[PDB]
């Protein structure tokens, strides 16, 4: 059942760029803010949960998700439209790849298809865009340490060290000034936390501060070593507790 | 392979073994063929495994949603539901499953389907390889509303012949009590009904 | 049904049938007042109930229907003033009587929650009694 | 009201009440007036056939659907196409699985669900055709009006066309002539003619405008043309 | 304005005001957004004129939350909608 | 006097709310003073028509019995150079000499808009008139003891500077009474009327639902013609009935309000 | 406003005003009553004679879903007629997949998502009409009104149309009667009462009556339409109360 | 504007519709509590109370969807109705591709994606209700997730609805400041669902009587509700103290 031009994607702005991408990066501009940075020897990703009602179990809502333990990933973007969003990366990226070479996904690949999802909302008329911006962290042994940012307008860049938020336009520079490419994951872990604290200051416990981090494998994570070849999961997210702990610390 | 349900008066037990035999040789010997659809409503699979066990998992989510919505299904209404898909899967599935539910205003009900696919009343029924052994010694002693001594004995002594004669059925023998207390799980060893 | 009821009420009034009395009160509330309760309907509370305090009165000792008292505006009730027309008249006996219930029309004030906690929006009670409060202590 | 609301058959009035289903009672009273009445024996439909000039052949109302039945379009001429050949294969689905021919009260109640899809759906155009479903079975002579809401009532007799209230008053003072006349459809014939004579302006009287088709017990259907109405007229 | 710069105004007005220092006030300025200086001062108002119908003269706990919903009225949310960031 | 507090009744719920801003503090100020709080200066009273909004200042001036003044909307909108601003300059003026008092505003739908220039029609002189409205509740002037009642058809119409705080802090709505509320006002308009003492009680309440709901007053109006043709100078509770039932087709103007809540 | 242009928007009242606008159509119809008994229903509807011509008691409003359920609907006639041709398909598929008649509180289940599907799609057009059923199942005596925004609840009595509030105070009225609630045969005479009554205002154009009633002491559960000397008995009573 | 009716962004970047959907919400204007205690799930609804003409048993805001399962919904009741079905689908749909019981957590998650399709697409439209659901999880034990109606999902330890949610809402927030705890002692399941009953009433400041109130019951391995002379049994009990 069709109904006249509801398939229409006539609009456009008088400059030429989509509208859908202003109003996108508009609501990005004053949500909350996230961050990632990726360093020599690791990648550090760290957003702050949400408040909302006092009542509201910090548990229950999660940031940061898991497709495969070799790559992180954090949102400053729409809420609901990340659960869909992954259901629908997995998906593809178990379809296309894991029903193929049935293997963890490589960095490159993965992103090439979370970018193809953003452009069939905006392809296909009636659905509006993805309003999520993600920040993808992955280590991979080709590459290496990679880490790349999704904008909602469906295309992606690499990034040394970025943030995304209300404070997206201070933390560029604060990025700049505090962080060098000569400082290791331990070094960016600090900088990670400073950053954040500096857009919301009401509560800089780990209760309302995500943090995860991409190390070296670890084989308690994997539940089995029965194979000394096979690597651990690379993807490791930290306790609120152990959060506080650096935080003393720091 | 051998199934039996016979009612009385305060409810109705169906009575199966733990046997099955694939060929000449038997898998597992502890394998039960019950399966619950429903609190209230039972069913004992007979034949080719694999055709009850799809039919008995596809039909153990259509009373859940007929209860969820409907009301609480009886034991005509989940008899139906194993006739539609005997219906046309005749040709692809072999099922010999009866359908035995219980009610409290009805007491029990036991509807036999064969693998034509057909829904009836009996008091008693039997199906599988071992039951036209003793199909026979069923009619004879059976009663009208006995009681609940009665009805184990009944089943017992049924069982125990279809495992002498047949050798595809044997194990332990396995019963389900239905009635307004609940339902309760019993069972009976080798070195018990062999010697009755 | 208001007629029907004050004559079922009555006929386990005369003579009391020694102390059962309370057994033959409370519990036809239970099977009654289902119904009743609601504005204008009230056939005991106001009428029937208030001749139930004036029948324990200098009968027995008030320990008993200083308990009683308390449960019916612990429970349910309706309207406290129907309740607090029946304070007056515990007043009005033990006024009347003094000698050992001097002590009496103090624990009348702590053991009844409408005098001491709060009900109804009138309070007015509480003041009226409190005042036969202070004239104890200055005695 | 152009546009805005009710512009569309989804949309609705702010009283409640679609302007779209009184827009399309105005298409009947365009096209051409169509009499009809029937009785406990006999039924008859009288519709005028107009034209452009001399030259233009009269087009025929009456469209046979059956051979015990008959319809009149007095409507659009597409409308009524799409609903004839629907209920066309449905007296031959009747007859291919029931056996039996096709009910005019059921034909009413499988007709009525016809005109609600283009108003129930979005776009197509609805149907407003006025349409008199006549029939004979065990039951007797049926005749169903079609109202362009999809409406269907049964009734002795009925007009609809231009200035139709004409032919419906001159079956009040009939009423009682029509039913009581039982076997003579002499006198069923002529009580057409005078009634669409009421409503119409006096154009053209000749035999080339009113068709008279009727069906009974023992004349089936058929339709009457020519000399055939000469004999009346 | 932001968060900070109204307990400047409430504590302000509050000093006229009578109130128990066990007011929940310390809560409500979370609550407090997207406010001016006339709209901040129809609220304590408020406060009293509830006390009234309740015979209360110290302002208690009841007086403020029960008091803030009236002249806060402007649009169903006010805060952040609900999320889409 | 002619209604009173008892002819308003069934909007006691509303009733008691204007008291309290009202009569307490025209009769002791030192409840607010008290508390710090400053007493209200203006009030609103809105709400669908036919619900006695403006019985509702015959009730308040039956009972105080102090000054009031009525100033119309239309009636005070005369053409003239720098009168339209003076006219609201006088009524608080006055309100010193002659005690504060309450001052009455009716039906007021113009002042209160923000007048998108198409020529305007020489209504400038009506800008200056919101004006003055609207710098004299934020003046330096003492002001607070006299209470301004404004009523009106539907809020919005009105300027929304007025509307915040600061200005205006009392809106007092008059919906549609609860089915307890309507019962009280069938007794009213069938007091001074001559009845039978079969006269209906919670019938008339059940009849119409939906249709009015508010003015009760129609249906009185219509009782009377039925018992002209009886032949009857005392109502039949029959007739009185099948007045209310009257009343249903009798409106057909719409006007359903959701809307004007806030 | 702009809400009413576009089929099912959301109006910051909540509803959409085509769903509003839909209720006040089933006002401009006919109306149509119901009773709840203890050991059934019924029904009591009213067809309008538009003149002289119409054929005394032919078209009959009243519909039966399957043997054991009455259908009856006011407002638009073929609106109303489509949503019983659609539980017809829903009443026999559940018949034959679970070999046992549709109950009477599941049968709106199945009507519920119908009617809610069309006030969701844009190119669907929502219904304006409202619909009553009811019959004896399993569970005994039943009555549910499904409202064109969707709804139903149990209700001990039913209404609509424009008589409906009219016929809301005689429906009231049989609380007070008895508490246990009037029988099967002496809700007809009251059913047929209330038809006069609520046509006072409607004098302006003829009526006829039609009852039907389903019990399971008189019936064993089967729907039937009054006819013979139980409908004459019921008009003659309500002859000489409207006297 | 033509910037309400659409589907797609706003030039604030925000959509109203997704607003609009909160405004049905509030038509019923039901105070709904739930709270999370040790081993049971209390959950009470409010009932409103028509005339005498309706039935107030078969009116009611609690749905049971599966075993141990059960839904609260504060909205339009008939867009309940079509959610509530669809919950109940996905349900029984779980159990034949898995056979373990559903969890509540995951329930939150389909119901959030299928109303968040409705977002996207340009013909269905958003459902307008509240989908609170209640269970008790085995490993989690009782949880309560109230999922929004543009596909936002969050875990609460007292939900609360309607225009009153704020005295609901902070009654309870204070209440579990003092014991430091999100259960409720008193693990028996009886007076737990008593001592929701006095909060609710002191946060609303009216008492309910047993024809005002629904109260709904998640136990381990059963589900079942009360029904009025067992909500009228729990006001006695909560008469005398």
């Amino acid at each position: 059942m069709t109904d006249r031009y509801s398939f229409s994607l006539t609009t456009f702005s008088p400059s030429g760029k989509l509208g859908q991408i202003d109003y996108a990066l508009t609501a990005v501009k004053q949500g909350v803010t996230s961050l990632g940075i990726k360093a020599t020897n690791g990648v550090v990703i760290a957003t702050e949960k949400k408040s909302s009602s006092p009542l509201a179990m910090s548990e229950t809502l999660s940031k940061v998700s898991l497709l495969t333990p070799d790559i992180g990933a954090v949102y400053s973007g729409m809420g609901p439209d990340y659960r869909v969003l992954v259901d629908k990366s997995r998906k593809v990226a178990h379809t296309s790849y894991k029903r193929i070479y049935g293997e963890y996904p490589p960095t490159k690949l993965l992103v090439s298809e979370v970018a193809k999802i953003m452009q069939e909302a905006t392809q296909s008329g009636g659905v509006r865009p993805f309003g999520v911006s993600l920040l993808i962290a992955g280590h991979d042994e080709f590459n290496g340490f990679s880490l790349y940012q999704v904008d909602p307008s469906g295309s992606y860049f690499p990034w040394k060290a970025t943030a995304i938020g209300k404070g997206s336009v201070a933390a560029k520079t604060f990025l700049e000034k505090r962080w060098n490419d000569e400082l290791e994951l331990e070094d960016a872990i600090h900088i990670a936390l400073l950053t954040l604290k500096e857009s919301v200051e009401g509560e800089f416990n780990g209760d309302t501060i995500e943090l995860a981090i991409i190390g070296d494998e670890n084989p308690d994570l994997l539940g089995y070593t029965g194979i000394p070849t096979d690597k651990g999961p690379r993807f490791r997210k930290l306790t609120s507790q152990e959060i506080n702990d650096r935080l003393e610390a720091l | 392979t051998s199934i039996m349900a016979v009612t009385f008066k305060d409810g109705v037990i169906l009575g199966a073994d733990s046997r099955t035999t694939t060929g000449a040789y038997i898998a597992n010997r502890v394998t039960d063929k019950l399966t619950r659809v429903h609190d209230k409503i039972w069913c004992c699979r007979s034949g080719s495994a694999a055709d009850t066990q799809a039919i008995a998992d596809i039909v153990q989510y259509h009373l859940e949603l007929y209860t969820s919505q409907y009301g609480t299904p009886s034991t005509e209404t989940a008899a139906s539901v194993f006739k539609e898909l005997c219906y046309e899967n005749k040709d692809n599935l072999t099922a010999g499953i009866i359908v035995a539910g219980y009610d409290d205003k009805n007491k029990g009900e036991v509807y036999t389907i064969p693998l034509g696919g057909s829904v009836h009343k009996l008091p008693y029924a039997i199906a599988g390889s071992g039951s036209t052994f003793i199909y026979g010694y069923c009619d004879k002693n059976f009663r009208e509303n006995m009681s609940k001594e009665e009805t184990v004995d009944f089943i017992k002594h049924s069982l125990s012949q279809a495992i002498k004669w047949d050798g595809s059925s044997g194990g332990v023998i396995r019963m389900v009590v239905l009635t307004a207390a609940g339902v309760e799980r019993l069972i009976f060893y080798p070195d018990e009904y062999e010697q009755l | 049904k208001d007629y029907s009821q004050i004559l079922k009420e009555e006929f386990p009034k005369i003579d009391s049938l020694a102390q059962n009395d309370c057994n033959s009160a409370l519990d036809q509330l239970l099977v009654l007042e289902k119904k009743t309760r609601q504005a204008s309907d009230l056939a005991s509370s106001k009428e029937v109930l208030a001749k139930i305090v004036d029948l324990l009165a200098s009968r027995n000792k008030w320990d008993d229907l200083n308990e009683q008292l308390t449960l019916l505006s612990k429970k349910h009730g309706q309207l406290k003033l129907s309740i607090q027309y029946m304070i007056q008249k515990v007043m009005e006996y033990l006024k009347s009587s003094k000698s050992l219930d001097l002590n009496t029309r103090i624990s009348v004030i702590e053991t009844i929650r409408v005098v001491t906690e709060n009900k109804i929006f009138v309070e007015v009670e509480r003041a009226r009694v409190t005042k036969d409060l202070v004239e104890i202590k200055k005695e | 009201f152009r546009n805005n609301y009710d512009g569309d058959t989804v949309t609705f009035s702010p009283t409640g009440r679609l302007f779209q289903v009184e827009y399309a009672l105005e298409a009947i009273k365009q096209g051409s007036v169509t009499v009809g009445l029937r009785s406990n024996t006999h039924a008859v439909l009288v519709a005028l056939k107009r034209n452009a000039d001399e030259l233009s052949s009269y087009q025929k109302k009456i469209i046979k659907c059956d051979e015990h039945m008959g319809l009149s379009l007095a409507g659009l001429a597409p409308d009524a196409r799409v609903l004839s050949n629907y209920l066309r294969q449905q007296c031959n689905y009747s007859s291919l699985v029931f056996n039996r021919k096709l009910a005019v009260e059921r034909a009413g109640h499988l007709l009525c669900d016809k005109a609600q899809k283009n108003t129930q759906s979005y776009g197509g155009r609805p149907y407003g055709v006025g349409l008199l479903i006549i029939g004979y079975d065990k039951s007797g002579a049926h005749l169903l009006e079609f109202q362009p809401s999809g409406n269907v009532t049964e009734l002795y007799g009925t007009a609809i066309g231009a200035r139709s209230q004409g032919a419906k008053t001159y079956l009040e003072r009939t009423l009682d002539t029509f039913i009581k006349i039982d076997g003579n459809p002499d006198e069923l014939i002529k009580a057409g003619v005078e009634a669409i004579s009421q409503s119409l302006r006096d154009e053209s009287l000749t035999v080339d405008n009113l068709s008279i088709a009727i069906v009974g017990k023992d004349t089936p259907f058929t339709i009457y043309d020519g000399e055939a109405v000469a004999k009346y007229i | 304005r932001d968060r900070r710069e109204r307990r400047l105004i409430f504590g302000t007005i509050a000093s006229k005001m009578s109130l128990a220092p066990e007011a929940d006030l310390d809560s409500l300025i979370i609550r407090n957004d997207s406010l001016s200086g006339a709209v901040i001062a129809a609220i304590m108002q408020e406060a009293g004129l509830r006390a009234v119908r309740k015979n209360r003269y110290v302002i208690l706990q009841s007086d403020l939350e029960e008091a803030y919903a009236t002249q806060v009225k402007t649009d169903n949310t006010v805060d952040k909608f609900d999320f889409y960031k | 006097g002619e209604i009173t507090f008892d002819g308003i009744g069934g909007l006691t719920e509303q009733i008691r709310e204007l008291r309290e801003v009202i009569e307490l503090p025209l009769k002791n100020p030192e409840i607010f003073q008290r508390v710090g709080i400053k007493p209200p200066k203006g009030v609103l009273l809105y709400g669908p028509p036919g619900t006695g909004k403006t019985l509702l200042a015959k009730a308040v001036a039956a009972t105080i019995g102090a000054n009031f003044i009525f100033s119309p909307a239309s009636g005070i909108v005369d053409k003239y150079i720098g009168e339209s601003a003076r006219i609201i300059r006088e009524m608080f003026a006055y309100a010193k000499e002659h005690e504060p008092c309450i001052i009455f505003m009716d039906e007021v739908d113009a002042i209160g808009g923000r007048r998108f220039s198409e020529g305007t029609s020489a209504d400038r002189e009506i800008q200056r008139t919101l004006m003055e409205l609207l710098t004299q509740m934020d003046g330096f002037d003492n002001l607070g003891q006299t209470k301004i009642i404004m009523a009106t058809n539907r809020p919005d119409t009105l300027d929304p500077a007025l509307l915040r705080p600061g200005r205006l802090d009392r809106k007092v709505e008059i919906p549609l009474p609860n089915e307890a509320g309507r019962l009280e006002i069938f007794k009213i308009h069938t007091a001074k009327v001559k009845k039978t003492g079969e006269f209906d009680f919670e019938a008339a309440v059940k009849m119409s639902d939906g249709f009015n709901g508010a003015d009760i007053r129609n249906c009185a109006t219509e009782a009377g013609f039925f018992a002209i043709r009886d032949d009857r100078d005392h109502i039949n509770p029959d007739d009185l009935m099948k007045a209310v039932r009257k009343v249903a087709e009798v409106k057909k103007l719409e006007g359903t309000i959701e809307y004007q809540k806030l | 406003t702009g809400y009413d242009l576009s089929n099912s928007v959301f109006s910051p009242d909540g509803r959409n005003f085509q769903v509003e606008y839909a209720v006040k159509a089933v006002e401009n119809g006919t109306t149509s009553i119901g009773i709840k008994c203890n050991d059934g229903v019924v029904f009591a509807v009213e067809k309008l004679i538009t003149s002289k011509l119409l054929v005394p008691q032919k078209n009959v409003k009243i519909q039966v879903v399957d043997r054991h359920i009455g259908c009856v609907y006011s407002g638009l006639i073929p609106d109303g007629r489509h949503l019983v041709n659609r539980g017809r398909e829903e009443a026999a598929s559940f018949k034959k997949l679970y070999k046992t008649p549709i109950p009477i509180p599941a049968f709106a289940d199945r009507l519920g998502q119908y009617v809610q599907a069309h006030t969701l799609y844009n190119s669907v057009r929502p219904f304006g009409v409202s619909t009553i059923f009811g019959g004896v199942d399993k569970n005994g005596a039943h009555l549910y009104m499904l409202e064109p925004s969707g709804s139903y609840w149990g209700y001990k009595g039913a209404a609509t149309g424009k008589g409906r509030q009219s016929a809301k105070a005689e429906l009231e009225k049989l609380v007070d009667h008895h508490p246990e609630g009037l029988s099967a045969r002496e809700a007809v005479k009251q059913a047929a009462k209330i038809i006069y009554l609520a046509h006072e205002d409607n004098k302006e154009k003829d009526f006829e009556l039609e009852i039907s009633w389903c019990s399971l002491s008189e019936t064993n559960g089967l729907h039937k339409f009054v006819k013979g000397d139980l409908l004459q008995e019921a008009i003659d009573f309500a002859q000489k109360e409207i006297n | 504007g033509y910037d309400r009716h659409i589907t797609i962004f706003s030039p604030e970047g925000r959509l109203y519709q997704v607003e609009y959907a909160f405004k049905a919400t509030n038509q019923t204007n039901i105070n709904s509590l739930a709270v999370r205690g040790k081993d049971c799930t209390v959950v009470i609804s409010q009932k409103k109370v028509p005339d005498k003409l309706l039935d107030p048993t078969t009116v009611s805001y609690i749905f049971c969807i599966s075993r141990t399962i059960g839904m609260v919904v504060n909205g339009p009741i008939p867009d309940a109705r079509n959610a509530a079905l669809r919950a109940k689908a996905e349900a029984a749909e779980f159990r034949y591709k898995y056979g373990y019981d559903m969890p509540c957590d995951v329930l939150a998650k389909r119901m959030a994606n299928l109303s968040q399709i409705y977002t996207q697409r340009a013909y269905m439209r958003p459902l307008g209700v509240i989908l609170t659901f209640v269970s008790v999880d085995e490993e989690l034990g009782p949880s309560i997730y109230k999922t929004d109606p543009a596909g936002y999902y969050v875990g609460y330890k007292a939900t609360a609805t309607g225009p009153k949610q704020q005295e609901i809402t902070t009654n309870l927030e204070n209440h579990f400041k003092k014991s430091k705890i999100d259960h409720i002692n008193e693990e028996s399941w009886e007076k737990v669902v008593e001592f929701a009953i006095t909060h609710m009433i002191d946060a609303l400041g009216t008492e309910f009587s047993k024809n005002d109130l629904e109260v709904g019951v998640a136990t381990k391995d059963k589900f079942f509700t009360l029904s009025a002379e067992n909500i009228e049994e729990r006001l006695v009990a909560i008469a005398e103290q």
